[PDB]
């Protein structure tokens, strides 16, 4: 899940 | 909740359309947290032409780009200003709206998003809405409701003519009363409760509350270590007969596994006996009774009775002809003592002596015996909390009206409970829970206070049982108390 | 079967010869399943005339090579067209067959395949046929039988003199009747049922069926979430007498244990208070006797206790004498509620009661029980299961007759149960079933339903006892069927 | 990203308040994720007077009535609009602003929120700011920087006279350049990039990036089952000399653990026998000099050899005499394939011989190498992107600027490396790099991806090593790379 | 998979 | 962490 | 077991 934050 | 919006939008300041944002993206959030990663899920997206239509806009835009596909079929005539604005911004990031809904566009998409009506849902829902509704309800497909399943009362919790049933339900500040009493809280499915900005200070102020499992430890009485068994109180439950010999043990024992110090029964002879060979630790004390049930004969041992302990609870087993319900209005008139009325005393109660008594009472009718106390049907008193909270208050006692939701009100204060399953179906379930309000009483609670904490490890103690639940009885729910108490902690 | 056979070559058009392959194949799967690879194994396969012995020579045939020595004994006298065929493809292959048996030759061989007679054996087994089976079950051998044990008639499951005893039976199509009722099912061993290439429309057209796990967990009733205990329904089990105290007990359990709202007992007093000293979640009611029974006095209060409920189970432990056959008797031609019959309501049952009665019924008799209703011998009704079609039939109710293997039928449908274990070899245990079945009727099931799905659970919960089954008893039985029914699930 | 800022408000319509409001959530759930429940913290918000500090109002009030104790100290003489808003809100909600710092108030608080600048930042910071800053540097608390620590540069990732150093840096749509490159990239912290809603096509309209693993997996070429070692390419390495023996060694396994199918090694006779000691799978043809170093003379022989291969590797350890520069310089102007230039034979390039050329090539300097070949200071082109963007458009090549992030542009499309230790902070890390490049362009890889792809895996590997990273060799590295690779997927 | 064998 | 989601 | 299938 990635919807809000990218690594 | 209505007002609480209008408050932070009018008073606070804040933009109606920076909490329209925030509802969309808790929307989004509450998907991928219960999905995972959405990027290969396709949605379609139902709008109504309300607030709950503008939320759906805001999801379905912040989607774009990020997952398979999204299609919105908006639903409505017309548009809220809020929905306006956001139905502008889907279609300026190259959102597809469509307004023709077609039986096979289901087919094509994963997820279904449902924000057709949220609290503003007002009358039976008629014509396309119920066969889209219906449609979506056949498709086997993955169902999230945004605020309230379309087509629940927000209020009541009741399905006007019909309403989607999701498989996760997003609502925003505070839960609403049609996710907490059924059948609004069996299509809710999965209830997320997400935060979208209001001022905490309102979202507290809120009357009703769910019971959760932080109140219930707060609530917990002490356990000193320096204590004694008067320390933890006295219980005298009146009840049972010729007829109904089960109940007095399961009362006695719901009191004694909450943490009671004494428990003494009074069952008519030789039906107490019945207590003791099934546990020892129970004084029941045997009441010569001329035909095997109270009458006013036995009047006078039961006040003297009461004046060793601090609670007294009555009414299980103790079965309803008149020489009972003159023994039971003539005992709680004297009683100067709380009492906990069940079961047969309820149905023999004389309500004007609640409203003479000084000393508090809580009642525990199941909604039959709601019914017939106020003259009324099952079906206008079931889940009626208004009802609840006026019946408190009229007459000075706290309410627990027991269903798979309970409701429990002092007339000022209603709380609801939502542990428990299935297997309380099943006669003895009540006499149990009769023992723990009173026991908890007796170690120091007040009595909404007891009620509240002993509706919740009733429905807790339910659901830890090992096997499947329509197995359990009674017996089986007073061994899981200790266990839902340590759990508790 | 024979049908069945029959129509799937003359109407289907599949060549006899693609039946009778598929199923030897079926017979080296189910094999190597159970035998791991079967490269080092030494196979006797002896083949009789027709065509189980067909089978066996394309079993044989498709062994060659691939095994460490393959031996057909052909046992008859001529060959019908299919094992002409397969034993002319044996020998082309390379297969040697003898006609001779020789005692000592079982010495050679690890794996016997046993084809010498199927569906199709007539009259007692004698002769070199008698010897050699007898010499196969003195050998100590692995035994693999095709279709059905040779000596066990397939329609009834008796052993035609003598039979072979199998470590593992391949059947084709579905279970014989023979498997399933004993001797036969102990004779059998481990049953593989294999699927040879009939039309699934024909082998679902047959009308006896075992009751499986998947047809049990289809039937359970539903829980639905905003319920009460009404919603699962009510029993009254009318049971007991001064000589036989415990029997209501373990029937008011059942009820509860497969998750019935409400059960009540009406037991002569005072053995009715043994029922809540035990367990005070069942309501027992003191019924005042002359002498310690049942007679036409109790009538009227029974037959008012019944109006509150929804079935009635009668019976157990009543006793057995002219006042309880009258009072039995009276009270169901009056009742209209379903009844459940058992054990002394059984044995003084009349049976033109059964036949005026509009409200249904299911009988639960064990062998003897049977016996005595219908003035046969034991072993006549014993696994009869066509006689017990009959009486369902012509007395318009279910019958449940009880045995190691249960037949459960309402004249038209037939369901064989084969759950439990021999310590349901004791008293109780069918007191246990009867509450069962009350039970599920209340709750919604048919009779014929409830008392598939009472069978089932009832052996399952003995199976899982965890230790020796020879200790198992009533109470702890009724222990574990809740667990016996999460399982199902 | 100011662009996209504007865009977003401006064209596509998302109100700037929307757009602040995300940004703050982001941060609150950034710090979630980051340090767990936030309610036992005591937070202190530093807010300047810009929309950086209208983000730390965000913050602020959406933490308000959650967390143990919030503080705002607002820096700022002024407020933008929507900094002001904000501001606004925070006071209505109940929050506490001040505008005096005090030494001492670190004391207080848990977590410092750095909201004072962010890509606002304009010249050094000095006056209370920098003593703010300095004070913050020197408490031990917890810092989190909204969109990039205050004091750091964004385009460049320099530190103007003072800058917060962060534990997490939450930054909005896309990292900033001063997240990437040093000293920037250390202040930062842990970085997380927050979607607060900008259009998807305008973030994927950047035109520097950072190089992922994502990216790196969908570029590995493939292996083609049915192949020989032509269909992964033949690499010439044109490397050593007698006082470098080891660098054709390490660049030639370079190219062989990546997957190359043939390596060819031209080296000064006798040191080409060092390498096919080490790794006889090398070919290492030996060349024949006058005094230990390639020149003219061996020109012809070096074409040669090159019309067999695919690319050629030039440089590592050739030395750095004019006869090395003739030779690699005429080389170069002939050589008709792709080129990979490092080392030495960078420092002796001819510029002019790389405008001249049809075929690619790419240059893979660290910055000392790249300060010489440009005629400018270390200081100059050290983490100086545009300079190497203009480089690499001049000279038609592609450039690989080594350093602790490695920046790899074809004067279009620029790509920033992360990955690696300070075990590569050590001779032959170089040597090997240049191998994997050249290897990856024989098997068809683009220069430009060839690079991308190397620079990754080859930071990647360090990473892998076991024990402490300024252990790491070359050699070990050479060990590591087909795990990098193995764990790319 | 049940294809072949029923149990 | 409950700053989002209440259960 | 391979009597049906050879791998
Ligand atoms: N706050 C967010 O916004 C929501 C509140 O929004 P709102 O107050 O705009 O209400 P709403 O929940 O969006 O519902 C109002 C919309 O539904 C229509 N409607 C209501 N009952 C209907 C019925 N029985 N049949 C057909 N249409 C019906 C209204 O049409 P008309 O206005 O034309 O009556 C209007 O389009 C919350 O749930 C939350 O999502
Ligand atoms: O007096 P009595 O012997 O007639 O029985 P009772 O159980 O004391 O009350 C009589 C009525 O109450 C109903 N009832 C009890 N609990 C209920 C619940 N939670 N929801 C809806 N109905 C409920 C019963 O339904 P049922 O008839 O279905 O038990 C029945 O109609
Ligand atoms: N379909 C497959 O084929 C089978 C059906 O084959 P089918 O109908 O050919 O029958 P079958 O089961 O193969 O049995 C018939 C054979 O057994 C002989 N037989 C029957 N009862 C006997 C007895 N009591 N003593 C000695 N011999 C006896 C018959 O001899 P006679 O025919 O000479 O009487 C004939 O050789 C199924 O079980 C399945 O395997
Ligand atoms: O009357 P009562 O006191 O004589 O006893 P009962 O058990 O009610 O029935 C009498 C007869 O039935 C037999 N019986 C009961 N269940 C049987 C079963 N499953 N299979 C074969 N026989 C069964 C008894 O055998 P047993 O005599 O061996 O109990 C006895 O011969
Ligand atoms: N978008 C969000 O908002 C941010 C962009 O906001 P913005 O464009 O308003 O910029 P900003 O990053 O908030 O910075 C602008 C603020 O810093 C001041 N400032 C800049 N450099 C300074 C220095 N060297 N010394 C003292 N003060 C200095 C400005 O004062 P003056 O305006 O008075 O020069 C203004 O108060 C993003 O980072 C993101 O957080
Ligand atoms: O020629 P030569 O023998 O003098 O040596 P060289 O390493 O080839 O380059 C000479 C200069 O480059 C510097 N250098 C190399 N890599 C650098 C990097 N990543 N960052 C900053 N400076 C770097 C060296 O610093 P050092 O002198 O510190 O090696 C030295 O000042
Ligand atoms: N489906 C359900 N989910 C949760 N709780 C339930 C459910 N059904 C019943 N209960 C609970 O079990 C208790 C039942 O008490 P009630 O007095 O209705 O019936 P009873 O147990 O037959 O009475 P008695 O104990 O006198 O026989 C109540 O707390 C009720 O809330
Ligand atoms: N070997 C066995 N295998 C499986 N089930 C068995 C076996 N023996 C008995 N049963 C089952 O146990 C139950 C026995 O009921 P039955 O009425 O025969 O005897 P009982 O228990 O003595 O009667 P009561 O309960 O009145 O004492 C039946 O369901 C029967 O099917
Ligand atoms: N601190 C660091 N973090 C990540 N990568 C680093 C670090 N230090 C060096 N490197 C990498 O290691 C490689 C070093 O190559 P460079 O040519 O600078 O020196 P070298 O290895 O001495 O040269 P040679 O291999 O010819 O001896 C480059 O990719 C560089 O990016
Ligand atoms: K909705
Ligand atoms: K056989
Ligand atoms: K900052
Ligand atoms: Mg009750
Ligand atoms: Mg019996
Ligand atoms: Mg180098």
């Amino acid at each position: 899940p990635a919807w809000l934050f990218e690594a | 909740m209505k007002e609480i919006d209008e408050l932070t939008i009018k008073e606070y300041g804040v933009d109606s359309r920076i909490l329209m944002e925030r509802a969309g993206i808790s929307v989004v959030l509450a998907m991928e947290e219960e999905l995972g990663n959405l990027s290969d899920y396709r949605f379609l997206v139902l709008c109504g032409g309300g607030n709950n239509g503008g939320d759906g806009f805001v999801v379905a835009r912040n989607l774009l780009g990020v997952v398979k596909d999204v299609l919105v079929v908006f639903l409505g005539k017309k548009k809220t200003p809020d929905c306006e604005y956001n139905y502008g911004l889907y279609k300026k990031f190259g959102g597809k709206v469509v307004e023709q809904f077609e039986p096979s566009i289901l087919n094509e998409f994963d997820v279904v998003v449902d924000a057709i009506f949220g609290t503003g849902l007002r009358g039976e829902i008629t014509g396309e809405y119920a066969e889209i509704i219906n449609l979506v309800n056949k498709s086997g497909k993955v169902v999230v409701s945004v605020d309230v399943p379309s087509g629940i009362d927000s209020n009541t919790g009741k399905v006007l003519r019909t309403a989607v049933k999701a498989d996760l339900t997003v609502t925003f500040g505070v839960p609403k009363i049609g996710h907490i009493l059924f059948p609004g809280r069996d299509l809710t499915g999965k209830l997320k409760v997400a935060n979208i900005g209001h001022p905490v200070h309102l979202i507290n102020s809120i009357n009703r509350y769910v019971i959760t499992r932080e109140m219930v430890r707060s609530l917990l009485p002490e356990r000193p270590r320096d204590s004694h068994k008067g320390t933890y109180g006295k219980v005298l439950i009146i009840a049972g007969s010729r007829l109904y010999s089960g109940a007095p043990v399961l009362s006695g024992m719901g009191s004694l596994k909450v943490g009671t110090g004494l428990v003494k029964l009074a069952v008519p002879f030789p039906q107490n006996l019945i207590a003791t060979s099934r546990f020892p630790e129970l004084i029941s004390v045997p009441i010569d009774t001329e035909k095997g049930f109270f009458s006013l004969q036995n009047l006078q041992e039961c006040l003297e009775l009461s004046k060793d302990v601090d609670v007294v609870a009555i009414g299980p087993g103790l079965g309803n002809n008149e020489h009972v319900r003159e023994f039971v209005n003539e005992f709680l008139k004297t009683l100067e003592k709380p009492a906990v009325i069940d079961a047969d005393a309820i149905n023999v109660l004389d309500t004007s002596v609640l409203k003479e008594r000084k000393s508090p009472a809580v009642l525990t009718p199941h909604p039959g015996e709601m019914a017939r106390l106020v003259k009324k049907t099952v079906g206008d008193v079931k889940y009626n909390y208004e009802l609840a909270e006026e019946f408190a208050k009229e007459n000075d006692c706290v309410l627990v009206l027991k269903s798979a939701t309970t409701i429990v009100t002092d007339g000022e204060k209603t709380l609801f409970n939502i542990t428990g399953n299935t297997g309380l179906s099943k006669g003895g379930s009540g006499d149990v829970l009769t023992g723990m309000i009173a026991g908890f009483i007796a170690q120091g609670l007040s009595p909404l206070e007891a009620s509240t904490v002993s509706v919740y490890l009733h429905g807790f103690a339910a659901e830890l049982f090992e096997q499947d639940e329509r197995g359990l009885t009674a017996s089986e729910l007073l061994r899981l108390i200790p266990e839902a108490i340590r759990r508790l902690k």
